[PDB]
């Protein structure tokens, strides 16, 4: 099986396959999809979003960030 | 979770004072409009579930690229999501019409349903566009001018509380969007 | 079995909190309705048999196909049956309308129904167009009340939109 | 009218059988039934229906059933297909 | 999407183990049973287009209310839908009959199809129709072959009895 | 209806005689190329609707106008009416094809054409332009004997002859 | 979406200052032609069928190369494409009448139009053939008024200076 940790930051699968219970807005928008910033080469970009985040996962905001 | 009484309440808490006059003669307009909304929320309840069979047909049959391979609405299962999630939005919309405030529909389904729609690759103007037919529908059960049903009940101008279904329905359209 | 009563002591319950001033509104409200409540379902008690039948009737008016081939009602047994269910669905309909809420007709009628009606093979639009012919056949002025009759109205309508 | 119909005398069996049944002879139908024109608030006596199957209902029956679509061959469903929009 | 692989690979997964010999029985078979499932959906992808109108065609042919009144197909159009919808159903028995297990069929036919169908008015044992009369359209040595046309016999069951 | 046998019979009856071996030798031609004409007319009989149907296709592809406002089959009832024509043109095709004369093409199809046409205001160039992509389609050699092709497209010809 | 008030609004906004007297005045003139503006809208919506049928009509009968080898309008279905876009021209036409400035016509059909006019081979001058067809199918008291009229060609025009 999937470590505590490892499960936190995948993802959240389909319904009618992965979860037979429906889900909650809160968990799409709290833990979802959780990808960190690259380090800016501009100065333009550095200072708008914070680079990658530890022991957190957002979700849903960094799809538009 | 606030309706009118709630909100008249919290406003006096905000100015820090007693409830008053003007604000208990426009609760005293609300009580006396009383059965007209009760009247509304039984219509809109007793056909709600054609309500949303006719108004996601009708998304579908609008734009036919939904049910297109590869589209959010190709396949039995995301069209029983599809169906379930049109009648969650029907089922808030009449507990806005109970209470007379959105402060339910604000904190139950609209609070977190832009990201969760992001999230999910659902298309957003198709979602406005199923809410906006549920809205057209809905107000047309509403003045009891269905073309298909057409119920008796006591004569009585309503236009205020269709105003107000439709200021409920365009805030989700317009939360979505 | 939900009605006022029991969602605000059930509700009150859950609190854990004696029973405040808006629990007696509710039943205050509970007690004003009901009055329209019971002579629906009295006018109901008195003539449910004419009721059922009628219902029926326009059920296999409009779906022939039943005593065809069937693979439905193919029997004067199935139509026992079937005048059968009938007489359930307008007897939880009196239930609900004593009770006030859909509390009886929803665990006695509703709930699972719909795994015995894909299990058995038994169409549901032929329930609907029994009852949307018995909600058609209602009279303003003539057989209950206007206001009684809108609540009539409602609970069949329960039923179909629970069925449809 | 030979020269026109040329062998085509139609038997007296099948021309009271015809599509000019009402126009052969009109005259000796036995007791035409009337149906008069009651006010719906009166009922005016004591009818039993002595039906099998409801008044009410069986004229319901007759308005489901009145009119099937009738499929026609050339939408009719090829090899593939693409759902039209509005 | 179930098969073989994906079970044996879920089962080792879920005990965190490496994959044992008894796994590679299992994929031992399904490269065993392959030649005839491979057999059957060429097969149906030659003729799948005469499958479909004789399968519709029957399906109107037993219950033609749904061309009457209807609360069914009652356009050229919806009969356009009936057809599309049995090229679904035969294009997850082709899926089914490739991966081996019912998994694409399940995943993308059955899993929630209830609810759309009761909530479209849409009954069932029209369907069952159709797909009764296309297993009663087989042939033992003609069209496929004894033991391939034995799967396919078994894939279309399983759409019965998941329908029904 | 004009045939062989009908006008050899109608000849030697206006002369009041027997028949003579002429009429003899008429009707043995008849029965020589009769099973050029019959394999024609089992192929028409086969695949009557792709020909109708790319008939009337190429009809609406030529003239677009038709579809314009109200002059032409601007509906879908009209035309349904277009390619139910065909059916029966395509038909008379057939039965005189099997006669082996124009005879009831000629008296059921020809005769009155040009008076019903005018006053109704159905364009004949259309009509002509659907025979001439049928006309033109075939393939002698592919679908049939070549004698078949030559009897086949002599009866169209007459068609578009005895239109305008 | 460019008008009156979003000039003004946005101007005034991007000095960081309130609306003067200035933006009320320019407002105050948007409501004096507006009249005009919604009386040629209503007319458009009227018989906007019957001018885009004639404009597309004309738009062949100028350029008639197209449906002829073409790398152009070459099916039918190609000249329904032809007619939906001078369906979406008139009815951005109409949307920039309600709006009152060249807002949503700009913002929906100018911008990027060229990218996609050089790239699927369309020529533009077919487009202003029908569009000037349109133009000198005007009327000066007869189908809309003078002075709407007038409002109606300047947006034509503003079409034709956008497109050549
Ligand atoms: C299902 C898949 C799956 C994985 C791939 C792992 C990934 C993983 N590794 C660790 C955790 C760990 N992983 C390592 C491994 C490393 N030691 C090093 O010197 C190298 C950089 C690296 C090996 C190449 C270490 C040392 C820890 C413990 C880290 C610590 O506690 O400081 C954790 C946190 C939980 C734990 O402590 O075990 C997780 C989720 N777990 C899973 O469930
Ligand atoms: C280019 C350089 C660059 C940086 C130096 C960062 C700096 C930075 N971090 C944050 C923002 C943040 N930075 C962190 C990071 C963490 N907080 C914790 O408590 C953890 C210990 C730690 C991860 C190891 C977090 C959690 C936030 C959001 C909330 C906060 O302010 O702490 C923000 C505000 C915008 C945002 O929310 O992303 C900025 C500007 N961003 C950049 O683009
Ligand atoms: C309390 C309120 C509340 C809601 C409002 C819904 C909102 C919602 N919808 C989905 C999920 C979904 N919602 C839809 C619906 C759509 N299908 C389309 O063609 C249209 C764009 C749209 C209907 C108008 C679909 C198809 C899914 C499944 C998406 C997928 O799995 O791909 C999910 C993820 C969980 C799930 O799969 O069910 C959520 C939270 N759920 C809630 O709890
Ligand atoms: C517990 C639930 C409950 C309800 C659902 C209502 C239902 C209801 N409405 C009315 C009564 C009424 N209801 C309406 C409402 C309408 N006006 C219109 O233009 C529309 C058609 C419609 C709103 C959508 C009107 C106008 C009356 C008064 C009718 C009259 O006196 O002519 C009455 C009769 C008593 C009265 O006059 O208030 C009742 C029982 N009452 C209840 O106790
Ligand atoms: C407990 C609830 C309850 C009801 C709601 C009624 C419903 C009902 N109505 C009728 C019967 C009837 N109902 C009507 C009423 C109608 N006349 C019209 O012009 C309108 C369409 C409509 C009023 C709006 C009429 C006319 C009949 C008699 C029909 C007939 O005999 O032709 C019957 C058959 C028995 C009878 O003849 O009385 C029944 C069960 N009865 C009940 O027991
Ligand atoms: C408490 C409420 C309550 C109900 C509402 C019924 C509902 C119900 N009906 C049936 C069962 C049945 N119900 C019908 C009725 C039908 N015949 C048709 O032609 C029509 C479609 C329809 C009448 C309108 C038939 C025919 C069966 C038997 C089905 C069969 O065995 O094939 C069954 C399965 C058990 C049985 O065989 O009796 C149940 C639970 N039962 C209950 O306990
Ligand atoms: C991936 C698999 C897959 C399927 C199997 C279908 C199943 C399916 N069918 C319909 C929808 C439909 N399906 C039919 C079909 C029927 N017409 C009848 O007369 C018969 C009872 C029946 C054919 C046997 C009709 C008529 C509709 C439209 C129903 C309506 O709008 O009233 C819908 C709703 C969306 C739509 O309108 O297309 C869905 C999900 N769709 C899928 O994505
Ligand atoms: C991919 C799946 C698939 C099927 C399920 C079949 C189904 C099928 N069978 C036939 C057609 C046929 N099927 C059979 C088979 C037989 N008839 C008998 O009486 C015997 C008992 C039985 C052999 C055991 C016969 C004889 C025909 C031709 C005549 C007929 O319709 O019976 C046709 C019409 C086309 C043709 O003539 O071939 C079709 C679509 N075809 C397919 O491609
Ligand atoms: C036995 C042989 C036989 C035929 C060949 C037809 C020929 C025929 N067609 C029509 C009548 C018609 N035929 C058409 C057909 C057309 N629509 C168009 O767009 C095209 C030009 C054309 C198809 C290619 C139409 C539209 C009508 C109705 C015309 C009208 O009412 O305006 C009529 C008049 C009666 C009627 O309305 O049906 C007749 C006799 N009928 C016969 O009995
Ligand atoms: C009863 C009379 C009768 C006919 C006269 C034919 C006419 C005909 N030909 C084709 C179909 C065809 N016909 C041809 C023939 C052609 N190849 C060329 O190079 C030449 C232009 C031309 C021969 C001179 C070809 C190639 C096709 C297949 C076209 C394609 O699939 O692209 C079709 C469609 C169905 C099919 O694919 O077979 C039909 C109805 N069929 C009939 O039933
Ligand atoms: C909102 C406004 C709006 C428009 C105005 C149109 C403009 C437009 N037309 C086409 C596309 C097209 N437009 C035409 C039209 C033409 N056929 C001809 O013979 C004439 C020259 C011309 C009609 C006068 C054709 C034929 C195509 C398809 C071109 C091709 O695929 O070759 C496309 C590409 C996408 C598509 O294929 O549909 C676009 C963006 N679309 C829009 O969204
Ligand atoms: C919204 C924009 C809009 C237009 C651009 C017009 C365009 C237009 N004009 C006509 C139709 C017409 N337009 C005119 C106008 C005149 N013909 C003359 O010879 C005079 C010089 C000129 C007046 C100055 C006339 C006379 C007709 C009818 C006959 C014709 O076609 O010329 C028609 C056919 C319908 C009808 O008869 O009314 C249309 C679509 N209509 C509209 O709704
Ligand atoms: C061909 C694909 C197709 C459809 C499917 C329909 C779907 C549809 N229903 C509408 C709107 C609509 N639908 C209904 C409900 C419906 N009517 C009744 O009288 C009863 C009993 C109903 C359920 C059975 C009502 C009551 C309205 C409002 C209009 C009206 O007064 O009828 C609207 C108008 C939307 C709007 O105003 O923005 C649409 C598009 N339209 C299509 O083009």
């Amino acid at each position: 099986v999937v470590d505590p940790f490892q499960r936190k930051f995948q993802s959240i699968g389909k319904i009618g396959i992965d979860y037979s219970r429906p889900k909650k807005l809160a968990t799409y928008k709290r833990v979802g999809y959780s990808v960190g910033l690259d380090f800016p080469n501009a100065v333009s970009m550095a200072g708008h979003y914070s680079l990658t985040d530890c022991t957190r996962a957002g979700g849903a905001a960094k799809i538009l960030m | 979770m606030l309706d009118a009484f709630s909100r008249v309440v919290v406003n006096s808490d905000s100015k820090a004072a007693y409830v008053g006059g003007s604000d208990l003669q426009s609760l005293k307009t609300f009580i006396s409009d009383g059965n007209k909304r009760l009247d509304a929320v039984n219509c809109i309840v007793s056909n709600a579930s054609c309500i949303v069979s006719d108004a996601i047909s009708g998304m579908i049959c609008e734009n036919p690229g939904l049910i297109a391979p590869g589209g959010n609405c190709y396949t039995n299962r995301r069209m029983a999501a599809c169906l379930r999630d049109g009648e969650i939005i029907l089922r808030y919309v009449s507990y806005a019409l109970l209470a007379g405030d959105s402060s339910v529909l604000d904190d139950r389904c609209l609070n977190g349903l832009k990201e969760t729609y992001i999230a999910l690759g659902v298309p957003t103007a198709s979602t406005s566009r199923a809410v906006s037919i549920m809205k057209a529908a809905s107000t047309a059960f509403i003045m009891n001018t269905a073309s298909g049903r057409k119920i008796e009940i006591a004569a009585g101008d309503c236009q205020a509380l269709q105003s107000e279904a439709a200021a409920y329905f365009d805030k989700v359209g317009s939360a979505v969007d | 079995m939900k009605s006022v009563i029991t969602t605000t002591i059930s509700a009150a319950d859950a609190a854990g909190r004696f029973p405040s001033s808006s629990d007696l509104e509710s039943i205050q409200g509970n007690i004003q309705r009901a009055s329209a409540r019971l002579e629906a379902a009295e006018k109901l008690s008195g003539n449910h048999e004419a009721v059922v039948k009628e219902a029926g009737d326009a059920c296999f008016a409009k779906y022939s196909y039943l005593k065809n081939s069937g693979e439905a009602g193919d029997s004067q047994e199935k139509i026992n049956k079937c005048y059968r269910d009938v007489d359930h669905y307008m007897r939880l309909i009196n239930y609900s309308l004593v009770v006030g809420g859909t509390g009886p007709l929803d665990e006695w009628g509703i709930a699972g129904s719909r795994e015995v009606y894909r299990t058995l093979n038994l169409p549901g639009s032929a329930y609907i167009a029994s009852f949307t012919f018995t909600r058609d056949r209602l009279c303003v002025p003539r057989d209950m009340s206007s206001q009684a009759g809108v609540e009539f109205v409602a609970a069949l309508d329960y039923v179909i939109n629970s069925l449809s | 009218p030979e020269l026109v119909v040329g062998n085509k005398s139609m038997t007296v069996a099948e021309q009271v059988n015809g599509v000019n049944a009402e126009s052969y002879w009109p005259s000796s139908k036995v007791r035409p039934a009337v149906a008069r024109g009651t006010s719906p608030w009166m009922g005016l006596g004591v009818v039993k229906s002595y039906a099998a199957m409801s008044e009410a209902a069986m004229a319901y029956g007759i308005e489901q059933q009145s009119k099937p679509y009738v499929p026609q061959k050339y939408e009719g469903w090829s090899s593939g297909w693409k759902p039209k929009s509005s």
